[PDB]
């Protein structure tokens, strides 16, 4: 009974349906970041020696600026640090929250769990990917204007493969999302089969799997920012 | 069924992720990006100043 | 139940791993990072102190 | 016979199908990007931070096709298309 | 028997072999032309730029194959040619 | 059984086999030409246009396959021989 | 049930098969012919002319092993032996 | 005609198939990873230790998937979606 | 029903597996002699006649075996082993 | 029409397709495997002492691949899952 | 339906796996060591007489390998075993 | 349909995918290892005796894995598992 799906605390609003375990989950995530980018902003000093969260923070804001400078200069798109840090950091502690020990049982023989990754949901991994996709495309057509971007992106650095270059662009959205959808998802599911087997006997699968789950999702997290940096680059160029 | 089916979710959790953004943007990377800033121009006035004690001890030896 | 307890036990040994092969480096390089800002700030304050005395020893001659 | 047997039959071998191709792809794929990572190291080995940005930009669109038709395996294993 | 659950049947297992050939190409050439990438900025470091307009001319044509067969998957299972 | 449906399904499958042999190829094929062109370009930067006359032959006779192939898909899927 | 409907199914997969082995055949050797061309061309301007006598030749055999499958996919497909 | 037995039958299809493919991909791509690590060291022996990481992050990736694909196929077989 | 027709099916699919094989192999082998032919040339422009003695003895092997499965898909489908 | 005999067909064919997945790859990397510690140890003769630490790792992570896909083809044949 | 039809259609199945898969293995193995062997000539001409030996040997065992595949072909649809 | 019929269909099928994935693998594992002999006698021809210690191991280990496959195909066609 792996009870793929299945949603929990699913709602009704505005005639729309709502998964209320992602929103949970989703929520979750934002209140550890938002109370981690608090917490720096009370501890964050230049005059003296930094904390572990200024160090966390520093570090990622430094990844983030060099891969946007080795791809495009820090002065044309200054935007994209933020946003890439945002997108790194939810995505980093989402995965990481599933490491925790919240997995019980369903009286029916089917394992539950109180916190499933919402990156597991499709609606995450979309809002994401299409909030990524518009960003840059907006970005697109501030540098290139509104007549000159959709001309480049169809042109492409070789003119004659403009119909490939169309499918590239809408390659970039559906493969932004679904991958992380996807090794999140499956994730999701090797669990719940490990939760199969005795107790006495899950443990040990059980922990692999999460331990390297937890590198899993540190890859994804940084695959998912730099991918965002370097389209970025790509649509603001010449 | 078809839990693989976009739903309204997706504009809650956009929403979401928009206000995270914001703390990102306002209160995370620019005292980031300042204190970085600060940093390097500490390093860059500290090997200044060393030259500039180095010269002035020679020009105070000199004349 | 029994998936809770089957699952704890393997957090608990996810912990483990975690507290003694992943900690301690990573505590060694915050700490290694905390040391060089203190050290570049400290060589900022003697550099500041050179140059007083610097400035002193030219006014003096 | 139900027919449903038949689609569920169908949507299970595809399913392992998609997932067979998208496995070798990602292993094979993988282990290319780890030999010119480990080469690249080999040749000059202060050069591994430098390395894992275009490895993990090559990881990472490995893994797109990989994950891409996990996702659409899960579709027709758990919500199979035109299944009466 | 219900022709259309064969005809159903037969398109999921089409899609599936559709999705397995896309994805081992994908990988496979992603992989192979992160090599490629993986290998010119090891040795010239500088070439970080540079390399990136034939690799990303690579992936796009590697890529275009993968989605062109994902879209005849959907046509496959979602609307089935020939399905009465 | 209608003879029709056990038709069709056989179509729709020698389709999936065909698209999924062209994609195979084509992916392979051109992250193979990729990898060779970056390399080129890596070890000399004034190469890069010299190498477009090559390279997109190869990418020519690669893709050509594939598209056959695809012509032929149509050929099983929509327009299918022998289907009485 | 009609013998012609299951024969022309098992043509179809099998003709679905042979195209499906030339396409990935000649795609990878095609595409490793192509990176040959590449990297030679790459080398040293002079030998664009002189090497695309045996890359020819190397096509010459890659090419022709698929056009015969395709051929024979039409005997499979177009009049399928033992048709009944 | 039990359709539970069609379904199994199915189901017992598409895990061999997703094992095949994750063995194909793992083992293919471990030995890959394995050159790249073999020749390295044979190249430059103090940098054992340092090619070992990257290696075991190679490794890491692929055996995953593997692993993966592995839990899939029990999926399939011990937990069979759609069983009647 | 008719033996024929389920022998006759299953003989198309055989001989069709059987091309499919035969193509890749070719098809692969001969890209990679042409690849070496290619680079040898181009590396050593004089060895242009050295390098067909081996090339060919190559080819001919390659070639062997897919015109040996050429025979066998005739044996496979003209005259069917078995067939009642 | 046993519900055993189809079951036990759809395992002995996923057994199949485990056992050639599981062979194909172990072939394969254990072949590359050998061509670096062949290459490495033909370079340098002397290395062949640290050469074999490396391999037997490669090897060791390949032929596990292998192993396990015995196990779950052990598995299908002879205590079938979903056997009735 | 005559069981003998059966049994004949998976044999005739199964000899075109076994000889598809021998195909693929004997063609890119010559193909592989026709590489090596056209790269050595073209390196070391004077060593044409000496390469023989070795590639004789590794051609052999390709060989063996798809010549024996060939022999348990015969055995499937020749004298197949298990006909009732 | 006699289940006997169906069980040694299925089980020749499986046999044949055995043998062809172990053909596949044992061929070109071979060709690898003779391509790494042949570069290392070429580059060195008086290595030739100590070149085959390693490579006897590679081959040792590939054709290992190939005759293991050879003796479950018996297995499976000569005692089939599961058989009524
Ligand atoms: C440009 O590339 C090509 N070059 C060729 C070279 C030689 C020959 Br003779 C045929 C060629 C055919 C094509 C494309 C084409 C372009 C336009 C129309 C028809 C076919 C292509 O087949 C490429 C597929 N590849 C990348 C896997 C394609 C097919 C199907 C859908 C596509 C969607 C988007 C882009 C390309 C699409």
């Amino acid at each position: 009974a792996i009870h793929v799906g299945h949603h929990t605390l699913v709602f009704e609003l505005f005639g729309m349906t709502f998964n209320g375990d992602t929103i949970l989950a989703t929520a979750v995530t934002a209140v550890i970041v938002i109370a981690l980018a608090f917490y720096l902003r009370a501890k964050v000093t230049s005059t003296g020696v930094p904390s572990g969260v200024q160090l966390f923070w520093e570090a990622l804001t430094i990844q983030m600026r060099q891969q946007i400078e080795g791809s495009i200069g820090m002065k044309i798109a200054p935007f994209v640090l933020p946003l890439s840090v945002t997108i790194f950091v939810f995505i980093l502690i989402s995965n990481w929250l599933a490491v925790l020990p919240l997995q019980y049982g369903g009286a029916d023989g089917a394992a539950a769990e109180l916190y499933k990754a919402p990156a597991s949901d499709i609606n995450f991994v979309l809002a994401l990917a299409l909030f990524v996709f518009v960003c840059y495309h907006a970005a697109g057509i501030w540098r290139r204007g509104i007549v000159g971007h959709p001309i480049k992106v169809v042109k492409g650095h070789v003119a004659f493969l403009a119909p490939i270059n169309i499918v590239e662009e809408l390659a970039k959205p559906i493969s932004l999302a679904l991958r992380l959808f996807g090794n999140i998802f499956a994730g999701g599911i090797l669990v719940a089969l490990i939760a199969m087997f005795p107790w006495y006997i899950q443990w040990f699968p059980n922990a692999v799997w999460k331990t390297f789950d937890l590198f899993v999702g540190l890859i994804q997290a940084f695959i998912f920012s730099l991918l965002t940096i370097l389209y970025f680059s790509q649509s603001m160029e010449l | 069924s078809n839990f693989l089916i976009p739903n309204g979710t997706f504009f809650a959790v956009l929403i979401i992720f928009l206000i995270v953004l914001g703390v990102i943007s306002k209160w995370v990377v620019p005292p980031i990006s300042k204190v970085l800033a600060e940093r390097e121009a500490m390093l860059a006035k500290t090997a200044a100043d060393n030259r500039k004690s180095a010269e002035q001890v020679a020009a105070a030896q000199a004349d | 139940m029994s998936i809770f307890i089957g699952q704890l036990i393997g957090f608990a040994v996810i912990a483990f791993i975690i507290v003694k092969w992943v900690v301690p480096p990573v505590r060694t390089l915050m700490r290694n990072q905390q040391e060089a800002v203190r050290a570049a700030l400290a060589e900022s304050a003697e550099a500041a102190k050179k140059l007083a005395d610097a400035d002193a020893m030219h006014a003096k001659a | 016979l139900d027919p449903n047997a038949i689609i569920t039959a169908g949507a299970l071998i595809g399913g392992g199908l998609i997932m067979g191709g998208g496995a070798i792809g990602a292993g094979i794929g993988d282990g290319i990007a780890g030999n010119a990572l480990i080469s690249g190291i080999a040749r000059q080995p202060e050069a591994q931070g430098r390395l894992f940005t275009p490895f993990f930009i090559t990881v990472g669109l490995v893994e797109a096709a990989y994950f891409i038709n996990l996702a659409f395996m899960a579709l027709f294993v758990f919500a199979t298309p035109g299944l009466q």
